[PDB]
RNA sequence: GCCGUCGCUGGCAGUCGGCAGAGCGAGAAAGAGAGUGGCGCGGACGCUACGCCGCGACGAGUAGGAGGGCCGCUGCGGUGAGCCUUGAAGCCUAGGGCGCGGGCCCGGGUGGAGCCGCCGCAGGUGCAGAUCUUGGUGGUAGUAGCAAAUAUUCAAACGAG
RNA sequence: UGGAAUGCGAGUGCCUAGUGGGCCACUUUUGGUAAGCAGAACUGGCGCUGCGGGAUGAACCGAACGCCGGGUUAAGGCGCC
């Protein structure tokens, strides 16, 4: 909406909001990211630190799907199964332990961040974390691997 | 037989003349409509002595008597008969002004109604 | 000139990009062309599966 | 093309347009800068302050029960002074009634 | 003339909400009435919060409302919020709660009602307890927005853990000069 | 005295009426509270709450910023049982007025076919300049000038000349 | 007994235009014979600012501005203009 913009209140003022002493010239600093090392150094150092130089090893033919590994935390682990699976193990008495298959939900690694509810589980996953496996033993449960 | 208002207060206006534009006299391209002069060396917007004046907000009219014609009535454009009944419960404080386009056949049957309704018309002898 | 705080963004508009602009105003006029030829095909193969 | 070289003219007034404010004096100032060995032992002191809790109540509740045998062992002119009493909305309610009844 | 300074004469608080919805502009009418006609500084806070932008009244989580209503003493009270009560899927047990918010997500209505709590509105609250007696005002985290991580001391500055604005994050996106003690310096 | 801005994060849903009882300006934290025993059928205004009302203080301004425009231009969706050959747009006006202003409304004339108010939507949207662009017209001015190369005169004819 | 006086509501956070040629004055002050010169310090101005006075006037004296009525002043004045 032009009728809401700022160039509709700027009709009648000579410099159109841009200065009498210093005009609105075209490119009074160069175009783009020019002068990153010479006359825009205070800005490229106060606001984009580390923008100049190399670091690390190159990797020519990088394919972003060899390193695919989406993780799920223990806090929201019990959200992969339905609700009548977590409560059925509550009402359960024969000690049976529901099998939570994670790679079926779409995660490969299991990281252990949250607390767990006191009931056994059988977590099938591709990769496990040390703590994610200890928080599962400490509640009673098995960490199955699936290639 | 004039249709008096409810109350006719004293109307006082802080200024009567129009606010002419700077240098609207030396030229014909510069109309009389006001434009706040924004030039650097301008003598009008520095408020020099004896120059043209500027429309401050100080010149505002008393709210009690703002928009009020010299007949103690406010006004209303009326495009047809039906827009009078809107005005029949504001009788003694507002008036009617039939539009410029309402032909004389309708304007006669508009002044006719406003006469019964006692609504005052500012241009009742308009077209004929 | 950069402002106070923001991104170092590289716009890829240094070629004559206004010449090779591709607008999709015929997208609704080709969805009907594809659907029409999809039912001319589903009528040419009469009882054979329509997907193929 | 010689230009003015340096000045401080308007500066002492720009400084005061938004005031010159002393820094934000907060309690519990940071512990960055303090020497390592000391700030390493203060952490070992906090890490073990809980170790003497069940012994700390045994004394806080002690001197708080003793607080009982502590405390339960100890346990301009007459005119404008009477007018400033009749003219009290609460304290003068009866000196005012005594006057209202006076005219009967 | 007087030598005052009009730099700060105009206090910038919100006189009214900027939204134009009519189920909020009616709550603001009812609470502007309670705010001026009662001597309870609760209604004044609810009114002053009904003005606030969508970024100043943030969402609450069901879990943060749990742990803020489990604090000793405040039992059988109504948890008032001015934002929305989102769900928190990483909490397994839900008690019964009397709640009053502007919105309750369709998966937090479920949990709260299956628990057995009530979900009032601000008009129901204004009828239950006009002066706001028995309530618990809450508000979600305001510095939770990812925006508040770029604010503060600019990056590339001694001890300024401020997040920079970068197209993407990777090996070769602002990791070279003002970060390595090797290449140049670091702060 | 009036206009406006700011502040009081001020006041007003209490218009609680023969199902009535008309109050919350007053120096002093809190109820014109309940129960428990010793005729005449009457009463202005208000309240588009984005509204209305009351108090004080304040009012310069380039560059720049922000807000409010029931200021204006052109088209679009709605809406005015809108206006119009009993005269639309446009233009002219020593006519009547409104608004601080941007601007606007009436009257008279001219004209001959379309046009506007409101709620939203959109933008190639407001000119005094840019040695601006195109077109038109002035003072200069009945002025400069109609001066290189010797030279014209008389009578007659045609012809309004 | 909120531990001197006087005054006044403060604190904090984003986003941000214009500017980055200045000049004058009292006092101090460096170069220069000096300059309506070149160069610093402090405060106030002009620039961005009208108004009364100084005949006139960027900067001096008074005094800072919504539109008006009455009264009184500042600095300057009161033969005539
Ligand atoms: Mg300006
Ligand atoms: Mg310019
Ligand atoms: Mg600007
Ligand atoms: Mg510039
Ligand atoms: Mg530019
Ligand atoms: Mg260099
Ligand atoms: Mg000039
Ligand atoms: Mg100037
Ligand atoms: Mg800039
Ligand atoms: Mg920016
Ligand atoms: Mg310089
Ligand atoms: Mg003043
Ligand atoms: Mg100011
Ligand atoms: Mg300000
Ligand atoms: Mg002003
Ligand atoms: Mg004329
Ligand atoms: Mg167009
Ligand atoms: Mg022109
Ligand atoms: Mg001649
Ligand atoms: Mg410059
Ligand atoms: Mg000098
Ligand atoms: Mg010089
Ligand atoms: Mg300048
Ligand atoms: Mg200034
Ligand atoms: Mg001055
Ligand atoms: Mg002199
Ligand atoms: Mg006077
Ligand atoms: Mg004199």
């Amino acid at each position: 909406p032009s009728r809401l913009r700022k160039t509709r209140k700027l009709r009648g003022h000579v410099s159109h909001g841009h200065g009498r002493i210093g005009k609105h010239r075209k490119h009074p600093g160069g175009r783009g990211n020019a002068g990153g090392m010479h006359h825009h150094r205070i800005n490229f150092d106060k606001y984009h630190p580390g923008y100049f130089g190399k670091v690390g090893m190159r990797h020519y033919h990088l394919k972003r799907n060899q390193s695919f590994c989406p993780t799920v935390n223990l806090d929201k682990l019990w959200t992969l199964v339905s609700e009548q699976t977590r409560v059925n193990a509550a009402k359960n008495k024969t000690g049976a332990a529901p099998i939570i298959d994670v790679v079926r939900s779409g995660y490969y690694k299991v990281l252990g961040k949250g607390k767990l509810p006191k009931q056994p589980v059988i977590v099938k996953a591709k990769f496990f974390s040390r703590r994610a496996e200890e928080k599962i033993k400490g509640v009673g449960g098995a960490c199955v691997l699936v290639a | 037989a004039a249709l008096r208002p409810l109350v006719k207060p004293k109307i006082v206006k802080k200024r009567t003349k129009k606010f002419i534009r700077h240098q609207s006299d030396r030229y014909v391209k510069i109309k009389r409509n006001w434009r706040k002069p924004r030039g650097i060396d301008n003598r009008v917007r520095r408020r020099f002595k004896g120059q043209i004046l500027m429309p401050n907000i100080g010149y505002g009219s008393n709210k009690k008597t703002k928009h009020m014609l010299p007949s103690g009535f406010r006004k209303f454009l009326v495009h047809n008969v039906k827009e009078l009944e809107v005005l029949l419960m504001c009788n003694k404080s507002y008036c009617a002004e039939i539009a410029h386009n309402v032909s004389s056949k309708n304007r006669k049957a508009i002044v006719e109604r406003a006469a019964q309704l006692a609504i005052r018309v500012t241009n009742p002898n308009a077209r004929l | 000139a950069p402002s106070r705080n923001g991104m170092i963004l590289k716009p890829h508009f240094h070629k004559d990009w206004q010449r090779r602009v591709a607008t999709w105003f015929n997208q609704p006029a080709r969805k009907i062309r594809r659907r029409k030829a999809r039912q001319a095909r589903a009528r040419r193969i009469a009882p054979r599966p329509a997907a193929g | 093309a010689k230009s003015k070289n340096h000045t401080t003219h308007n500066q002492s007034r720009k400084w005061h347009r938004n005031g010159i404010k002393k820094p934000r004096s907060q309690r519990y100032e940071s512990l960055k800068g303090v020497d390592p060995k000391f700030l390493r032992n203060m952490r070992f002191a906090k890490k073990h302050n809980k170790k003497g809790l069940k012994k700390m109540q045994a004394n806080n509740a002690k001197a708080m029960a003793a607080r009982a045998e502590a405390i339960k062992a100890l346990v301009v002119s007459r005119k404008l002074h009477r007018l400033a009493y009749i003219a009290h909305p609460k304290l003068g309610r009866r000196a005012r009634a005594r006057i209202a009844r006076g005219l009967r | 003339g007087v030598d005052i300074r009009h730099n700060k004469d105009r206090k910038v608080r919100r006189k009214e909400p900027k939204s134009q919805d009519i189920y909020l502009r009616l709550l603001v009418k009812l609470y502007r009435f309670l705010a001026r006609r009662t001597n309870s500084t609760f209604n004044q806070v609810v009114l002053k919060r009904l003005f606030m932008s969508r970024t100043n009244r943030p969402p609450l989580s069901l879990s943060r409302m749990i742990r803020k209503m489990k604090l000793p003493g405040r039992e059988n009270k109504t948890a008032v919020v001015v934002g929305t009560v989102t769900d928190d899927v990483r909490v397994q047990e839900v008690p019964k709660l009397k709640v009053c918010a502007l919105r309750v997500t369709s998966r937090a209505r479920s949990r709260i009602l299956k628990a057995g709590g009530k979900i009032l509105t601000f008009d129901q609250l204004a009828l239950d307890s006009p002066k706001g007696r028995g309530t618990v005002l809450l508000s979600g985290p305001r510095k939770g927005r990812e925006v508040y991580r770029h604010f503060g001391k600019a990056p590339g500055t001694p001890h300024s853990h401020t997040k920079p604005y970068v197209r993407s994050k990777g090996r070769k996106f602002e990791r070279a000069r003002g970060r390595r003690a090797s290449r140049g310096y670091k702060n």
